[PDB]
C-alpha cells in the first residue's frame, strides 16, 4: 500500500505579502530571512503538498535563481533544502518543468566545497533524481562531467554513481542507458577515469565498477583493453566492494 | 611559465604590497611614471613577470585603502581599472569577508583577475598578499583564492600571509579569523610564507633597537624579505626558477606547505650598514633564530626542506662549502630521509642598500610551535565562546569553529610526526 | 522576562536603557542560559559604565557560569584593563578557578595582555598556579615565545 494516501497539504496560501521583495534584495539577510521562513515555518511542517491544480513553477524557479547566482553560500543551503522539501513531500510532481527548472542551476553549484553546502546541494540532486529518473539528469549529468571546475567534475560524477546504484530496469533491454552507453556514458566515465587528479580519477573507478556491475563486466572489455594495466586493477577493486 | 599575477586585499595587502611593488621597480629601475630608467640587461630579462606597468589587482572593502594607495610613492603606476573596492568595511569579521559582504564583490574582482590572464603568453599562477588576523585580508582573500583555484585549477597559488600577534594589535578576534583562513589556506594554496608580526616586532624590539615599531618598520622587513625570495622569479637562474619547480623542490607532502622565511642581514629603515658581511657570516644568519620572520625556533625542529638565495658579487666556491659545512655539522636537524634537501641558488644583482644579502626560506617542523600559539589562543577564546554571535550572525554555523579548530591540530599533529620520523 | 531584558541591554551595550530596565526593578543576577549574569556580559564587550552601575546596585562579583567563569575571567580574556581593576577593587576572585583550570592570569597571558597581566599579579595572583594539562602563566609564555611576558611574570 502506498502510505500516501493520507490527506495533502496546501501551502501557497501560507505565503506573506512581503515575500518576492524579500527573496529580491540586496540586503543578503533580508533574502536569508525571506527563504528561511517559508522553509521553518511553512515547508519543514507539512508532510504531503496539493498534487492538484498547484502550480510551483513560480516558487521553483525563484529558488533555482537564487541556487545558481546568489552570492550567499547560505541563502543556497537553505534553498537547496527547500528544493529537496517540495520534492520529497510532493513525490511524481517534478515531471520536466518542475524537474528541469531547478536541474542545471544544482549541478553548477557542486562548485561548492563548504561540507554543509555540497552536503545540501548533492541531496537535492538525490531527491530529484529518486522522482525524475534519469529524464532529463543523464544527459545534463553528462555535459557538466565534461565542465573545466575540479569540484564539479568529481561531485557530478559521484552523482552518476549515486543515480546508478538506484537504476531501474523496467522494459527490455533499450532504455535510455543503452540508447546512450557506449557512445555517451562511457565516453564520458572515462575523462573522469583518465583525469588529471587522483580523485577524481579515484572517483571515476567507482563510477566505473558501478558501471560494470549494471551492464556486464564483459560488455565494456573493450574499453577495459584501452586502458592501464595499472587502472584496472584499480577499477576491479570497486567492483569486487561495490553492490546492487 | 613566464607571467605572474599579483593580488593585495585588506589594509594589509594593500600596505606591504605596494612596499612590496615600491622595492622591486627600483631594482627593475622603473619609475612611478612607469618608464625604464636602469642601466643593465639583468633588470629588463625577466621584466614580463611581474610588469606589462605592473600586474596588480588592488581590493579592500574598506573604500580608504584606494587614496591610501595612489597617494603613495609608487601608487600612480597602479592600472585605474584594477582598483576594486567596496563601500564598508569588515571590521575584523571573517565572516563579512567570506560569506557576506566580501563574497558580493569578489566577482568584480574575479573580472579584473580574467582581464589580466586574458593578455598573458602563459601564466604562471598567482600571488596575495594579506593579513590574517583581519576580516577583509583573510575573509575575502581566501574565499577569492578557491575561486581562483576553481576558475585556474592549472595553476599555481602562493600567498604572503602575516599572522597576528598581541604585539601588533590587542583584538581578541584574530584568532577567530587566523584560525579559519589557515583551514583554508592548508587546503586550498601550494605554497605560502608565513610571516608572523611577533617575530617582527621582537627583531625590531631586541635586534634593531627600537622601542616602538610602527607598521612601516614592520613592513620594511617584510618588503625586503619578499624581493629576496622573489630574485630567483624575477631575474635568469638556474635553480628554482618558476613557482612550480620551486614548489615541487620544497613541499613534499601537499597539507605541509608552510614556510618559515629569514633572511640576513637586518637593517633598520635607511641606516648605514659599515662592512658588508663575509660569506661564511651570511650563512651563519641560518640556524640564527633571530632572523626567521616566523617565531619558531628551528632547533626545535628538523627542517624537510631548505632554499637558500645569495644576492651580489661572491665566491660561488666558497657558498657551497659553507652550506655543505653548516648542513653535517648540524646533521641531526635535517631530515635524513630526504636526500640533497638543502638548495641553494645565487644572484649576482644585490638588493639596494646592501653589498650582499642572503635569503633563507625553510619548510621546518618548527612551524608547528606558531599553529600552537594561534591554536591556544583560538581554544581559550572558543570555549568561552566570545564575540561568536558575530560569525554565526553572517551565516557562520557554530560547527565550522570546531572543524578549523580539529584540522589545524590535524596540521600540528602532522609535522610533529614527521620530526620525530627515522629512517632506520 | 525583566531580568532577559537587562541581559540584552548589558551585552549590546544600552548604557541608558540599563537604568531603565533596573528603575523597574530587574534582576541585578538575572542568568541566562549557560548562567551568566549581565556583570558577566559587560564585562566581556568592555562597557565600564555598566559594570559599575551593576556592581553598585549588588551584583556577584564572583558569580560563576555554569563553566566556572567569573566576570574576571572574561575581562582578562578579551582585555579589558579599565574593568579588571573595576571589578578588583570590588573584592573579584584573583586566582578563581573555571571549569578548565585556568585562572584569570592564564587568560590575560595567553591572549598577550601584558598590561592586565601585571595588575593582576601585585593584586596578588597565583603564578604557580596550574590547569588541568598542568600548566603554569609561565609555562605559557616559555611555550608562546613571548619574552617580554616571561619577564613580567617573574617581577
Ligand atoms: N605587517 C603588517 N601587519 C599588519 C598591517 N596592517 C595590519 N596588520 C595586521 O593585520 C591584522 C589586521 O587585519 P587588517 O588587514 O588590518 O584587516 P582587513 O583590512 O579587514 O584585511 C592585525 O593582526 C594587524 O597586526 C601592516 O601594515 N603590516
Ligand atoms: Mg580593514
Amino acid at each position: 500500500d502506498p502510505f500516501e494516501l493520507l490527506p495533502p497539504s496546501v501551502i501557497l496560501d501560507k505565503f506573506p505579502a512581503d515575500f518576492q521583495t524579500r527573496i529580491s534584495s540586496t540586503k543578503w539577510k533580508d533574502r536569508v530571512e525571506a527563504l528561511e521562513e517559508i522553509h521553518n515555518n511553512v515547508l519543514k511542517p507539512v508532510k504531503k503538498l496539493a498534487h492538484k491544480n498547484q502550480d510551483y513553477s513560480d516558487y521553483l524557479r525563484v529558488l533555482a535563481n537564487v541556487i545558481q547566482k546568489d552570492a550567499n553560500v547560505q541563502a543556497v543551503t537553505i534553498a537547496a533544502n527547500s528544493v529537496q522539501l517540495l520534492c520529497n513531500s510532493l513525490r511524481s510532481n517534478f515531471t520536466r518543468s518542475y524537474g528541469a527548472i531547478v536541474l542545471v542551476p544544482l549541478l553548477e553549484r557542486t562548485k561548492e566545497k563548504k561540507p554543509s553546502v555540497n552536503e545540501a546541494i548533492c541531496s537535492a540532486l538525490d531527491a530529484v533524481a529518486t522522482y525524475c529518473g534519469f529524464d532529463d539528469c543523464l544527459e545534463e549529468t553528462l555535459n557538466y562531467m565534461k565542465h573545466k571546475t575540479p569540484q564539479v567534475r568529481i561531485e557530478c560524477t559521484k552523482f552518476l554513481t549515486r543515480m546508478l546504484q538506484g537504476w531501474k530496469s523496467d522494459g527490455p533491454l533499450q532504455n535510455q542507458l543503452l540508447f546512450k552507453l557506449l557512445p555517451e556514458v562511457t565516453t564520458a566515465v572515462l575523462k573522469i577515469v583518465n583525469d588529471t587528479q587522483p580523485t577524481t580519477r579515484n572517483t571515476g573507478f567507482e563510477c566505473f565498477a558501478t558501471l560494470m556491475k549494471l551492464v556486464g563486466e564483459r560488455e565494456l572489455a573493450d574499453p577495459l583493453e584501452k586502458l592501464d594495466n595499472l587502472k584496472k586493477k584499480k577499477i576491479y577493486e570497486y567492483y569486487e566492494k561495490v553492490e546492487v | 611559465m613566464r607571467e605572474i599575477v599579483h593580488i593585495q586585499a585588506g589594509q594589509c595587502g594593500n600596505q606591504i604590497g605596494a612596499k612590496f611593488w615600491e622595492v622591486i621597480s627600483d631594482e627593475h629601475g622603473i619609475d612611478p611614471t612607469g618608464s625604464y630608467h636602469g642601466d643593465s640587461d639583468l633588470q629588463l630579462e625577466r621584466i614580463n613577470v611581474y610588469y606589462n606597468v605592473p600586474r596588480a589587482i588592488l581590493v579592500d572593502l574598506e573604500p580608504g585603502t584606494m587614496d591610501s594607495v595612489r597617494s603613495g610613492p609608487f601608487g600612480q603606476i597602479f592600472r585605474p581599472d584594477n582598483f576594486v573596492f567596496g563601500q564598508s568595511g569588515a571590521g575584523n569579521n571573517w565572516a563579512k569577508g567570506h560569506y557576506t559582504e566580501g563574497a558580493e564583490l569578489v566577482d568584480s574582482v574575479l573580472d579584473v583577475v580574467r582581464k589580466e590572464s586574458e593578455s598573458c603568453d602563459c601564466l604562471q599562477g598567482f600571488q596575495l598578499t594579506h593579513s590574517l588576523g583581519g576580516g577583509t585580508g583573510s575573509g575575502m582573500g581566501t574565499l577569492l583564492i578557491s575561486k581562483i583555484r576553481e576558475e585556474y585549477p592549472d595553476r599555481i597559488m602562493n600567498t604572503f600571509s602575516v599572522v597576528p600577534s598581541p604585539k601588533v594589535s590587542d583584538t581578541v578576534v584574530e584568532p577567530y579569523n587566523a584560525t579559519l583562513s589557515v583551514h583554508q589556506l592548508v587546503e586550498n594554496t601550494d605554497e605560502t610564507y608565513c610571516i608572523d608580526n611577533e617575530a617582527l616586532y621582537d627583531i625590531c624590539f631586541r635586534t634593531l633597537k627600537l622601542t616602538t615599531p610602527t607598521y612601516g618598520d614592520l613592513n620594511h622587513l617584510v618588503s625586503a624579505t619578499m624581493s629576496g625570495v622573489t630574485t630567483c622569479l624575477r631575474f635568469p637562474g638556474q635553480l628554482n626558477a618558476d613557482l612550480r619547480k620551486l614548489a615541487v623542490n620544497m613541499v613534499p607532502f601537499p597539507r605541509l606547505h608552510f614556510f618559515m622565511p629569514g633572511f640576513a642581514p637586518l637593517t633598520s629603515r635607511g641606516s648605514q650598514q659599515y662592512r658588508a658581511l663575509t660569506v661564511p657570516e651570511l650563512t651563519q644568519q641560518m640556524f640564527d633564530a633571530k632572523n626567521m620572520m616566523a617565531a619558531c625556533d628551528p632547533r626545535h625542529g628538523r627542517y624537510l626542506t631548505v632554499a637558500a638565495v645569495f644576492r651580489g658579487r661572491m665566491s660561488m666556491k666558497e657558498v657551497d662549502e659553507q652550506m655543505l659545512n653548516v648542513q653535517n655539522k648540524n646533521s641531526s636537524y635535517f631530515v635524513e630521509w630526504i636526500p640533497n634537501n638543502v638548495k641553494t641558488a645565487v644572484c649576482d644583482i644585490p638588493p639596494r642598500g646592501l653589498k650582499m644579502s642572503a635569503t633563507f626560506i625553510g619548510n621546518s617542523t618548527a612551524i608547528q610551535e606558531l599553529f600552537k600559539r594561534i591554536s591556544e589562543q583560538f581554544t581559550a577564546m572558543f570555549r568561552r565562546k566570545a564575540f561568536l554571535h558575530w560569525y554565526t550572525g553572517e551565516g557562520m554555523d557554530e560547527m565550522e569553529f570546531t572543524e578549523a579548530e580539529s584540522n589545524m591540530n590535524d596540521l600540528v599533529s602532522e609535522y610533529q610526526q614527521y620530526q620525530d620520523a627515522t629512517a632506520d | 522576562d525583566l531580568g532577559k531584558k537587562l541581559l540584552e541591554a548589558a551585552r549590546a551595550g544600552q548604557d541608558d536603557e540599563v537604568r531603565i530596565l533596573m528603575a523597574n526593578g530587574a534582576d541585578v543576577n538575572a542568568t541566562d542560559a549557560s548562567g551568566l549574569t549581565p556583570l558577566h556580559l559587560a564585562a566581556t564587550y568592555g562597557h565600564l559604565e555598566i559594570v559599575e552601575v551593576l556592581l553598585k546596585h549588588g551584583a556577584d562579583v564572583n558569580a560563576i557560569d555554569i563553566m566556572g567563569s567569573t566576570p574576571l575571567h572574561l575581562a582578562a580574556l578579551i582585555g579589558h584593563l579599565e574593568i579588571v581593576e573595576v571589578l578588583l577593587k570590588h573584592g573579584a576572585d584573583v586566582n578563581a578557578v573555571d571549569t578548565w583550570g585556568d585562572t584569570p592570569l592564564h587568560l590575560a597571558a595567553i591572549m598577550g595582555h601584558l598590561e592586565i597581566v601585571e595588575v593582576l599579579l601585585k593584586h596578588g595572583a597565583d603564578v604557580n598556579a596550574q590547569d588541568k594539562f598542568g600548566k603554569t602563566a609561565f609555562d605559557i609564555s616559555i611555550d608562546n615565545g613571548n619574552e617580554d611576558l616571561a619577564e613580567i611574570l617573574q617581577k
